[PDB]
RNA sequence: CCGCACAAGCGGUGGAGCAUGUGGUUUAAUUCGAUGCAACGCGAAGAACCUUACCUGGUCUUGACAUCCACGGAAGUUUUCAGAGAUGAGAAUGUGCCUUCGGGAACCGUGAGACAGGUGCUGCAUGGCUGUCGUCAGCUCGUGUUGUGAAAUGUUGGGUUAAGUCCCGCAACGAGCGCAACCCUUAUCCUUUGUUGCCAGCGGUCCGGCCGGGAACUCAAAGGAGACUGCCAGUGAUAAACUGGAGGAAGGUGGGGAUGACGUCAAGUCAUCAUGGCCCUUACGACCAGGGCUACACACGUGCUACAAUGGCGCAUACAAAGAGAAGCGACCUCGCGAGAGCAAGCGGACCUCAUAAAGUGCGUCGUAGUCCGGAUUGGAGUCUGCAACUCGACUCCAUGAAGUCGGAAUCGCUAGUAAUCGUGGAUCAGAAUGCCACGGUGAAUACGUUCCCGG
């Protein structure tokens, strides 16, 4: 992505000056009408190298969870992560998702069970109303568990928007060592993620920029 | 009562027993747990000494007994009031 | 034609034949108010019959088995509506928003361990 | 609170009787009089065979009555000269034709009676009924149970107080009628007194009735 | 002439296949079985005092409901009435032949 | 009217007024009039003197009043004499047919007394 | 109960079971209206020489399990808490938790 | 009725004459479920009252309501640490209510030898304010004054 | 914040008579247990004998019940005397079966010891079973995270629900036992089968579905369909849900069952049974007759019938359901005023019998009274069951006709086919229901609300 790419987008776009966080600082452009703007001179090298490091990581066969929770920018990442083959949170993050697979694992078949009865059969052998409330599960769990059903393990690497909002998924990746991708606005504290982006995170059109600058450089990466 | 159709009832020692005494003249007391036996005509004149439970009370059988049952003459039951 | 409906109320069933031309009644071989002695009871069983105001161009062959005096009045009227709306579907929407096709499911409830009637508890003693 | 009996409660549903003759009123009283004295005979001479279960059918005129026991070798012996002495004294126990049979139970760590049976048979030996119904309750796990519970009550240990405990593991919904629950208790007459089992094996859910 | 078979049971399952398996032993041999008719079932109910002492308000109610069918042949022969007489069925059926 | 009962039956139906006599109830006050070939319904007013003389003749066929009362006095006095169960029950003001003692004995023990 | 009950209701039965035509003759002549009323005496006479527990009436449905004598029900020849024991292990055939 | 109160079985009308006003009085005045004495009773009582004091009968019976129907009563809540008896004003319903039960207790309240006249005179004299329905309107009303 | 907890209502209890249980006292003994809710029509679904465990007296000692050992007998059956019976003493008859002929089985009696036997004690040694809080909505665990750690979080909060029900938020995510559902029953329809059930259209009738017949309908009982906030509108973070509407037999878990988590009360039960310990072991065991459990100055609890004209009585007449039956249910007919009796059909029962429902309705009478209310009590005379109704049965008839005129303080039940009233059936049972468990008929009133009362 070159700079005139991003700022046309309005990826120099912050928070306000009252809202920001003290290691932003060298991130920061400067201040008009008390709103912090983003330096997209540190924004696009950054970003630049992310993309290598990703690419790398889908090149070796990473799985890739994008990661955001923005009832605006839900669908926009889970398209993003479905246009490469990956896997994605685009609901409230479960505090445990990563420390405590195991559980979600437990989650995750019982939604491939619900999802292979229904074709095999027994919904006859139960009530209308019990298969009713079997439908309601299944559906349930596909709104909880949609994007990492087909995960089969810990991710190899994470894509974050907004990072202060996500922040128990970053704490929980440092956990466990697993590499941090993240659009930092001015008010995210920039240092659970190894490769930053400092740019907006609300803005849907700097936020689609993004995915689909990433989704394309990981399809390039698989391709080989 | 019983009924008509059956007759009275006596219990058949005591038939025995009251005939001996009344064809051999008079007797003492003959002892007898059979309450339940009804007093007979030819029973007069004679004393029965019916068990009421614990002891052989002597009840002396007159004509306006006949027709009841010994066990109606020897009370079952002391009370003298509280 | 023949129109007949199955009328049923708490423990009564009702046969009801429906035949044009008259408006005579007759209950298991009897006319109805010499089969009922209740009025209230006639009123009630030409409820539907004079809701849709036609009395007297119709008559009606009707049996009746089980429940009681009212049960078995209940049990004709729900008859009557069913056989009068096989007649006419249009009675049907009148018949309905008068609570006639209702088939109340009220019943006797059972009576329970413990309780002298269905709910009725016995008296107890605090002291 | 008291728990209905898992097993009653389940007859009709997903259990099945125990003794499936007709009867009338005239001869259903001693019919089943004879039926319980050939039960106690059975699990007196079978108190080694390890008897899971005695089943009594009367067709027209004989008995038949249909063992399920994991040591179908005990119970036949040598060519059947045991089953033979067996048929021999329940036919005369019922003044009618007897008809023996036998089943083998291929999992006797999945049938709650044998499992009581085991633990009872253990305290016995006055071992620890701690590791007791633990191993019962791990045997029946690992072997592909869906959910157990044991519990053990009565002087536990020659205790001077009755100390009621239990264990349980997997899931047992006791609630659910669909669930197939094998339950069944025992006693075990210890030098301290009495020492009462019961276990429940939960085996999976049964969808389509009795059938 | 006729022949009237009556089959009284505890569960309905078994006594269905039996009335089922009749009727079938019956049309091999080409007769004429009305099929069987349901008569009203038979509910005894007991009901006990589950509390050894003391307690009559704990108690428990059970039943035992009689299921019974009615077959009936018009038209026998001999390979009608010894083809069911040749016939073993369930042990919790009872049944009852009658001319 | 001046019946053989000395007493004075009431202006009623002739059945309700000839249970007034003590001893003659509902089915032998209709016997008595049913016998005379009285009515049922009428009163003992516009009876006349001719149809009282049968009612009385009839009613003397009876053993009522003072004569009956000295009979049931004399077969309980009789009873007692004789020392039997039910003449010392009837001695001892207790209920002689049997029943509970124990509570609610009140007919024959009268009002409580602490 | 006690181990003479069993046993005294055993005689009562075996008793009872002998002398039925005896009893069952007695009483015919007996309430036989035409008896010349010196028969039906000596026949009352004969009657209550009997064994006393020769008399039907004497005797008591116990469990059969446990002797009880309260609680029976004639249909399963049962007190009241062997009748549950058995039907919650399935032994009654048909027997079930009726709720209706 | 913590969480919500439930409203009433709308009863059905009068057979003999559609009302539902007077079939909640005779399921006021019906005693042990025996709706058919109740009725007769209650026909009986409005046929005369329909002749010794005027003609319309079902107008009588609310000539006779507005009589003894209350407008004021109390309901002693303790909303200041003591039951204190504080007045209420009534729906129609109550209002109805309480006057049908006042005339029904009032009728029971005359003997007259037969019930059709003690129903028949309470009811004209509440129509034409005599007697102790209006009476214990009038205590109803005083009484709500007097805290 | 909940619940008939109160409020709003309706009917009661507390007063009267009787039924029944308990306390008390008495007694020869009034068997033993249950004791605030959660004992007190409870164990007992049924004490004249029996039961029965208690008492008085009479009796037995390897025993009434079981195994073993020898010895002798077939086993039985019938009959006499003494006794209140247990028991003794006999007299007659039979002396059988299988056999490898030796005996063996079958039982019976006698003898000797192991032993039997105990409803004897301890439910504070126990199992098993049950009550209770409470069908109240809770109780937890794994893994994760936080803290050195004990731990906490989850499970708190905002909403909502009958509900830890569900949604949203939230370092938690999840699960499990509960909740809900699966089960039974009830409300609508459809399919299949149609006698002993059914009778619309048919013909025939003695007018009776009774008879040809019919399979339509009611029913019977097996399968299925149906209800899910699915549809609509409105509120609500849009969510959960809530309020209304449509359709529908049924609408918001449709009604009612069954189902009772973790635990609490050293709760109840050693007298169902089983059982550790102990105690008796010619006695704390066993048999028999009679008595008691039914006593009565009293006290309490639960019921029944009442006090009346919304009723009593007489005559006439209509509409149920659910059940039971073979030492059983027992029609028709005759006899009796009646309870019942004689004769005897049918029925192991959709067939026959119990078994004609009652309140109701029509007509007549009674006129507010201790009554034509009420039926207690008592006398007389009967019937039935049963060896036997004295103690101590039910019922019938004639006579008698108490108290009672709606019940102080206080207190109980109930939210709809409910309350209240009205009959019917069943278990136990030879006989013995006002109790209990079921069944239908008629059929309400009220809920402003959560301040208080109780409990949670
Ligand atoms: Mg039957
Ligand atoms: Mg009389
Ligand atoms: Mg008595
Ligand atoms: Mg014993
Ligand atoms: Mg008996
Ligand atoms: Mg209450
Ligand atoms: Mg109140
Ligand atoms: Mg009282
Ligand atoms: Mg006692
Ligand atoms: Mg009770
Ligand atoms: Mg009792
Ligand atoms: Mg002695
Ligand atoms: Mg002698
Ligand atoms: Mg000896
Ligand atoms: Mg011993
Ligand atoms: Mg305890
Ligand atoms: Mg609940
Ligand atoms: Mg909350
Ligand atoms: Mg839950
Ligand atoms: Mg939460
Ligand atoms: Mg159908
Ligand atoms: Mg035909
Ligand atoms: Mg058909
Ligand atoms: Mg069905
Ligand atoms: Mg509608
Ligand atoms: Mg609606
Ligand atoms: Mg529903
Ligand atoms: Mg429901
Ligand atoms: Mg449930
Ligand atoms: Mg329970
Ligand atoms: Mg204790
Ligand atoms: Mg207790
Ligand atoms: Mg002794
Ligand atoms: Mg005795
Ligand atoms: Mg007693
Ligand atoms: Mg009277
Ligand atoms: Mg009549
Ligand atoms: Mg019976
Ligand atoms: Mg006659
Ligand atoms: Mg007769
Ligand atoms: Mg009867
Ligand atoms: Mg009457
Ligand atoms: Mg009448
Ligand atoms: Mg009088
Ligand atoms: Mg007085
Ligand atoms: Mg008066
Ligand atoms: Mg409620
Ligand atoms: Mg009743
Ligand atoms: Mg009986
Ligand atoms: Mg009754
Ligand atoms: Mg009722
Ligand atoms: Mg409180
Ligand atoms: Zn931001």
């Amino acid at each position: 992505v070159s700079m005139r790419d991003m700022l046309k987008a309005g990826v120099h776009f912050g928070h306000q000056t009252r809202y920001w966080n003290p290691k932003m600082k060298p991130f920061i452009f400067g201040a008009r009408n008390k709103v912090h703007i983003i330096n997209l001179e540190k924004t696009v090298p950054m970003f630049n190298e992310a993309l290598a490091e990703l690419n790398k990581i889908a090149s070796r066969k990473g799985k890739i969870l994008f990661v955001g929770t923005k009832r605006a920018a839900s669908e926009a990442v889970k398209d993003a992560a479905l246009s490469c083959d990956q896997f994605f949170v685009n609901h409230r993050w479960l505090g445990g998702m990563l420390t405590n697979w195991k559980t979600v694992r437990q989650s995750i078949k019982r939604l491939k069970d619900l999802e292979t009865q229904s074709q095999d059969g027994t919904f006859d052998k139960l009530t209308k109303k019990e298969a009713l409330m079997r439908t309601r599960e299944l559906e349930k769990l596909e709104n909880s568990l949609g994007g990492i059903k087909d995960m089969g393990g810990l991710p190899d690497a994470l894509f974050v928007i907004d990072a202060d909002h996500e922040h128990i998924a970053i704490k929980e990746a440092n956990n466990l060592g697993i590499p941090v991708f993240a659009i930092v606005d001015t008010n995210s504290d920039p240092d659970g993620v190894d490769f930053v982006i400092p740019g907006n995170d609300d803005a849907i059109r700097a936020v689609t920029l993004y995915l689909g600058a990433v989704a394309a450089t990981v399809r390039e990466g698989r391709s080989q | 009562p019983r009924s008509l159709k059956k007759g009275p009832f006596i219990d058949l020692h005591l038939l025995k027993k009251v005939e001996k005494a009344v064809e051999s003249g008079d007797k003492k007391p003959l002892r007898t747990w059979s309450r339940r036996s009804t007093i007979f005509p030819n029973m007069i004149g004679l004393t029965i000494a019916v068990h009421n439970g614990r002891q052989h009370v002597p009840v002396f059988v007159t004509d306006e007994m006949v027709g009841h049952k010994l066990g109606e003459f020897a009370p079952t039951r002391t009370y003298r009031g509280h | 034609n023949q129109y007949y409906g199955t009328g049923r109320r708490k423990s009564s069933a009702a046969r009801v034949f429906i035949k044009p031309g008259n408006g005579k009644i007759v209950i298991n071989q009897r006319s109805l108010e010499q089969y009922f002695g209740r009025e209230t009871a006639r009123m009630v069983v030409r409820q539907p019959l004079e809701l849709v105001d036609m009395v007297e161009k119709l008559d009606l062959y009707i049996t009746v088995k089980g429940g009681g005096i009212s049960g078995q009045a209940g049990a004709i009227r729900h008859g009557i509506t069913r056989a009068l709306m096989e007649y006419d579907e249009s009675l049907r929407s009148e018949l309905r928003k008068a609570g006639f096709v209702t088939r109340d499911a009220r019943q006797v409830e059972r009576k329970k361990v413990g309780l002298r009637k269905a709910r009725r508890r016995p008296q107890f003693s605090k002291r | 609170g008291q728990k209905v009996h898992p097993n009653g409660i389940r007859l009709g549903i997903v259990k099945p009787w125990n003794s499936t003759w007709f009867a009338n009123t005239k001869e259903f009283a001693d019919n089943l009089d004879s039926d319980f004295k050939v039960r106690q005979y059975l699990t007196k001479e079978l108190a080694k065979a390890s008897v899971s279960r005695i089943v009594i059918e009367r067709p027209a005129k004989s008995i038949r009555v249909t063992i399920h026991t994991a040591r179908p070798g005990i119970v036949i012996g040598k060519k059947g000269e045991d089953v033979e002495k067996l048929r021999k004294v329940v036919a005369d126990i019922a003044g009618v034709p007897a008809q023996i049979n036998i089943a083998e139970v291929r999992k006797p760590e999945l049938d709650a009676k044998l499992v009581a049976d085991s633990i009872t048979s253990q305290l016995e030996r006055r071992v620890m009924f701690r590791r007791a119904m633990k191993r019962a309750v791990q045997n029946a796990m690992r072997l592909g149970a869906k959910g157990i519970k044991v519990e053990v009550s009565g002087r536990l240990g020659g205790a001077e107080i009755a100390r009621t405990e239990w264990y349980r593991e997997g899931r047992v919904p006791l609630h659910t009628l669909r669930a197939d629950i094998d339950y069944n208790t025992s006693e075990a007459h210890t030098t301290y007194g009495v020492i009462g089992v019961k276990v429940w094996i939960f085996k999976g859910e049964i969808l389509g009735g009795m059938a | 002439q006729r022949i009237r078979i009556r089959l009284k049971a505890f569960d309905h399952r078994l006594i269905d296949q039996a009335t089922a398996e009749i009727v079938e032993t019956a049309k091999r041999t080409g007769a004429q079985v009305r099929g069987p008719i349901p008569l009203p079932t038979r509910k005894e109910r007991f009901t006990v005092l589950i509390s050894p002492h003391v307690n009559k308000d704990a108690r428990d109610q059970y039943e035992i409901r009689t299921h019974l069918r009615l077959v009936d042949i018009v038209e026998p022969t001999e390979k009608t009435v010894d083809a069911l007489m040749r016939l073993d069925l369930a042990a919790g059926v009872d049944v009852q032949i009658s001319l | 009217a001046r019946i053989a009962g000395i007493n004075i039956p009431d202006h009623k139906h002739a059945v309700i007024a000839l249970t007034s006599i003590y001893g003659v109830g509902k089915t032998r006050s209709k016997a008595i009039l049913a016998a005379a070939g009285i009515a049922e319904d009428v009163k003992i007013s516009e009876l006349s003197e001719g149809q009282i003389d049968t009612l009385r003749d009839e009613v003397a066929k009876f053993v009522v009043e003072g004569d009956l009362r000295r009979e049931i006095s004399m077969s309980i006095k009789r009873l007692m004499d004789l020392g039997c169960y039910r003449g010392l029950r009837h001695r001892r003001g207790l209920p002689v047919r049997g029943q509970r003692t124990k509570t609610n004995a009140r007919t024959r023990k009268g009002p409580r007394k602490p | 109960a006690k181990q003479s009950m069993k046993a005294r209701e055993v005689k009562r039965v075996a008793l009872a079971d002998k002398y039925f035509a005896k009893r069952a003759e007695l009483k015919a002549i007996i309430s036989d209206v035409n008896a010349s009323d010196e028969d039906r005496w000596n026949a009352v006479l004969k009657l209550q020489t009997l064994p006393r527990d020769s008399s039907p009436s004497r005797q008591r449905n116990r469990c059969r399990q446990t002797g009880r004598p309260h609680g029976f029900l004639r249909k399963f020849g049962l007190s009241r808490i062997k009748v549950r024991e058995a039907a919650m292990r399935g032994e009654i055939p048909g027997l079930k938790k009726a709720s209706w | 009725p913590r969480r919500r109160v439930i409203g009433q079985r709308k009863i059905l009308p009068d057979p003999k004459f559609g009302s539902e006003l007077l079939a909640k009085f005779v399921n006021i005045l019906m005693v042990d479920g025996k709706k058919s004495t109740a009725e007769s009773i209650v026909y009986s009582a409005l046929e005369t009252l329909a002749q010794r004091s005027g003609k319309s009968e079902l107008e009588a019976f609310e000539v006779a309501l507005e009589n003894v129907r209350p407008t004021v009563e109390v309901k002693s809540r303790r909303v200041g640490g003591s039951t204190y008896q504080v007045p209420v004003e009534v729906r129609p319903v109550r209002r109805n209510a309480l006057a049908m039960r006042w005339i029904v207790e009032a009728a029971r309240k005359r003997g007259d030898k037969s019930m059709a006249l003690r129903l028949a005179n309470e009811l004209s004299d509440a129509a034409e304010n005599k007697g102790t329905a209006v009476k214990k309107r009038e205590d109803v009303h005083r009484m709500a004054e007097a805290n």
